[PDB]
């Protein structure tokens, strides 16, 4: 009457993410009621829309980039790489997100505010290039792909979304080495027509820059980024 | 798509509001903060003193290596006081303290993953611990575990013989014979008098003296681990699991340092 | 100037503010404070006290040329209106051992439209603030983003009092841009590690005032600009009545 | 959602065991129940109604 | 100017402590933000706060 | 066909445990929920009708 077992090759390991449950040694405890709490998330992904700040001009960053009175085809705004590693995207929660898991799929999305005078005027290209000619040198070629012409005026911002365009299902989340001239292609911001103005106005604007996760983004696996210190 | 993020809520799109594009979602589960913390990380190793399994306890630690610990994904130690019993602290202490000192391996005992990504204000969740000697040899472990704000001081030894750990009805565990796979694995309640913990920062006091030290709020871990145990030479790491994480209020993250590099990052 | 279904008023008590340039009121967490008793507490609470349900106005500090990306100035709450300027509601919280209360506010700032510049306004729970829970001073970039170690912790990685604030939007906020608004409206309800608090050592909430995107102008236009709050307790519930607390500072 | 658990079978501890108690509390209160077990001291004869009375002074 | 931007503090005292003496008094009492903007004025309106149903006109 | 597995038992681990999860993905795309849980700020008063209204500028 007592089982017989056969004992697993395996007998006595510790599995650090076991599908299981341990041994409980103090039952019955009720806890102190929490029912008046809010704001609860369980998703990342619930989160993971919110834009945060995108730093410019590392290590010297700042939430913002500068249009001038001036459109020179040949000079980008900003150049951003579309990998979640770009140092670019370092400090935003996408990439902090990000970070623990070991691939992404779907939509990024790009939101500029233009902080500017209500009174100046202008007109922005901003670009995708997917991978595969290098990076777009001047407007003229970052026009040839994916892009759209964002007019000052009465509305504040223009949200941006990079299509995800990929051979594979998913895209790794980190870089292994650094990844070239590859990484997933850029996105230019470009001056189509040069920031206009009347007198007695400032002759540059700051352009608020952030990053999102699209309704499309999943993240799947969760790992750990190699640790760091901030300092 | 024209916006103004002004208001403080933008509209999520996809690559279909602007261009001829399709919607590309597929299913995870993954990203559930459940699913994520729901598995083991450990926080530091830790030491029994000589002779500890038949004697009063007595605060002390080997390479600041000490013998008992808070429950806390939080800092802990101040290793200016490894003889002394640890306490929570509001930093993390590097390896070193002075210029030529090195960040890593860290002093004070934390679960630095937890510490790394944990953007919420508060959490609530059960603990699961894992005691793991670094010993493939016979190994004794008495463990002591008091809920958070009882009775911490283990210190007088009742009974001839036996050890201080080991007194009362306060829940002990003890594992030691030549058959055994030398781990002990076990999961506590959630015993703070707190409704929810703050999972970085309490800005308050601990009595309304107002005797100013903000940072941690009282009686908000899951309470105290004391060890005496027969290998006082093998030091074994403690890991915490986070069983059914619950978390309120999304807050941001740890600095990322700006790469004075390129245009990406990578690994270590 | 300033349009329709931007135009705006709100009524406290005694109390009424109107913008003629609003984008809505954001209401962090999705609620609002509902008043309810804390079910910790044995004693019945003074509520619905109208004196005390109503706005507090008073000035932030300046705003200038001056001011670098991300400082700011931290108004702790329930703190800052616990004295003479918090009246009837500073006068019954000194005597109440708990409050549980939701926040209501507005910041206004205005300019004109050839003035450039962006403020973010936050509001969020357990922030950091000073020791003695008073609003800053001056602006500072102080301890961002790391936190505050002690002296001799050369080597820390960083303090639990840590910000990075490049993703400070994470918490309820909205954007104070000179050239679409002149106010930011913000509500949030009730949160905290207990049904109610001891607000006397506790500042659960802050609300923070930080530049963004620097001010800018060409010469002849305003060249400081003034940042001014007005701030609503929101169906605060008193319980357990004594004496005054007094050192009311 | 649930974490990062997978098996068949039912949990060999039962619930109140395995995990904490959610317990929720209501804003108004609640009343004790009436009575924590049966021990109790009794006390009897409190009153009146029936002796060798109303001889008994008024 | 229409160019012109401001926000201004009207306030009503009732009696009894005397008048107020910085706008941090003022706003202690009944009193509305008026902000500029495309309307050009405002009407306040001082409710009749008396312990009497009439006042003395003169 | 399957491998060499032939034990009677349920498997004790569940099989979105055991196994991977073989999706599959369909040409033309998908529409992701439209909510990924309940978490949400909200923006109110947004737009108008009712105030102290029409005497507002046309």
């Amino acid at each position: 009457s007592p089982i017989p077992v056969t004992i697993r090759e395996h007998a006595g390991t510790w599995y650090s993410t076991l599908p299981d449950s341990t041994v409980p040694i103090y039952g019955k405890t009720p806890v102190a009621p929490a029912n008046y709490m809010v704001g609860e998330y369980k998703d990342f992904l619930e989160i993971a829309q919110i834009p945060t700040f995108i730093g410019n001009k590392v290590p010297n960053a700042v939430p913002y980039i500068e249009a001038s009175n001036t459109a020179v085809k040949t000079q980008p705004l900003a150049v951003y790489q579309v990998t979640l590693s770009c140092s670019c995207l370092a400090n935003t929660f996408l990439a902090a997100l990000s970070r623990n898991f070991a691939q992404y799929r779907g939509s990024l999305v790009y939101t500029f505010v233009f902080t500017g005078t209500a009174m100046m005027k202008g007109k922005f290209l901003i670009a995708y290039t997917p991978p595969g000619a290098g990076k777009p040198t001047s407007r003229d070629q970052a026009m040839q792909a994916t892009y759209a012409i964002w007019d000052l005026g009465l509305n504040s911002s223009y949200s941006f979304t990079v299509p995800f365009i990929s051979p594979t299902h998913f895209r790794m989340v980190g870089t292994d080495q650094a990844n070239i001239t590859n990484v997933d292609g850029w996105v230019t911001v470009w001056q189509l027509t040069p920031l206009t103005y009347p007198p007695g106005c400032p002759t540059s604007a700051k352009i608020l820059t952030m990053v999102s996760a699209g309704k499309d983004f999943s993240l799947k696996m969760p790992i750990s980024p190699a640790p760091w210190s901030p300092q | 798509g024209v916006e103004n993020a002004e208001k403080g809520v933008t509209e999520n799109t996809d690559a279909t509001a602007d261009f001829v594009a399709q919607p590309v979602y597929l299913p995870e589960n993954q990203t559930k903060v459940a699913f994520f913390y729901d598995r083991s990380s450990p926080i530091g190793a830790f030491a029994v003193k000589s002779g500890s399994l038949e004697s009063g306890f007595a605060p002390f630690s080997n390479k600041a290596c000490p013998n008992s610990v808070i429950l806390t994904p939080g800092p802990q130690f101040d290793p200016a006081y490894d003889q002394l019993r640890p306490q929570r602290l509001t930093e993390i202490w590097g390896n070193g303290n002075e210029e030529t000192s090195e960040v890593f391996p860290l002093k004070t005992k934390q679960d630095y993953s937890f510490c790394l990504f944990s953007p919420f204000v508060y959490y609530k969740c059960d603990l699961e611990v894992t005691l793991s000697p670094h010993t493939s040899g016979a190994h004794g472990l008495l463990v002591r575990w008091c809920p958070t704000g009882t009775p911490t001081k283990p210190t007088t030894q009742v009974l001839h013989e036996v050890s201080s750990l080991s007194e009362g009805r306060t829940p002990q565990v003890y594992s030691a014979g030549p058959g055994t796979s030398n781990q002990i694995s076990f999961v506590v309640p959630y015993n703070s008098p707190l409704s929810v913990l703050p999972a970085v920062w309490y800005n308050g006091h601990k009595r309304f003296d107002n005797t100013g030290d903000l940072g941690i709020a009282p009686n908000s871990d899951f309470g105290t681990l004391f060890f005496a145990g027969t290998k006082p030479d093998i030091k074994f790491t403690v890991y915490l699991r986070y069983k059914n994480m619950r978390v309120f209020c999304p807050r941001p993250t740890v600095f990322f340092p700006w790469p004075t590099s390129g245009d990406k990052i990578d690994m270590t | 100037e300033n349009l329709s279904d931007r135009v705006s008023q709100d009524t406290a008590g005694n109390t009424v503010t109107n913008t003629q340039s609003t984008v809505g009121r954001l209401v962090g967490y999705g609620t609002v404070h509902d008043g309810e008793h804390p079910a910790s507490c044995a004693d019945t609470a003074s509520e619905k006290i109208l004196a005390v349900e109503r706005y507090y106005t008073f000035k932030v500090n300046d705003w200038t040329s001056t001011q670098k990306p991300f400082e700011y100035i931290r108004i702790p709450l329930p703190h800052v209106l616990s004295g003479e300027d918090g009246g009837v509601f500073g006068a019954t919280l000194r005597r109440h051992y708990l409050v549980k209360t939701g926040w209501r506010v507005q910041v206004q700032c205005n300019a004109s439209q050839f003035h450039a510049g962006s403020l973010l306004v936050f509001m969020a729970p357990e922030y950091p603030t000073l020791d003695v829970f008073a609003m800053d001073n001056r602006w500072s970039k102080d301890n961002l983003p790391n936190g505050t170690r002690t002296q001799t912790n050369r080597k820390g990685p960083f303090a639990m009092d840590h910000q990075n604030f490049w993703q400070w939007t994470l918490y309820p906020h909205q954007f104070l841009n000179l050239r679409t608004n002149t106010t930011v409206d913000l509500e949030v309800p009730y949160v905290n590690i207990a049904p109610t608090s001891s607000w006397t050592q506790h500042a659960s909430w802050t609300l923070v005032i930080a530049v963004v995107a620097p001010l800018t102008y060409s010469t002849g236009a305003s060249t400081s600009l003034d940042i001014t709050a007005s701030i609503q307790p929101v169906r605060p519930v008193f319980n357990g009545l004594r004496h005054e607390v007094l050192s009311r500072q | 959602s649930e974490g990062n658990e997978g098996v068949i079978i039912n949990n060999f501890y039962s619930n109140q065991y395995q995990n904490s108690i959610d317990l929720s509390a209501n804003a108004t209160g609640s009343d004790p129940p009436k009575t924590y077990g049966q021990f109790s001291n009794l006390l009897s004869g409190a009153v009146n109604a029936f002796s060798n009375m109303l001889p008994l002074l008024a």
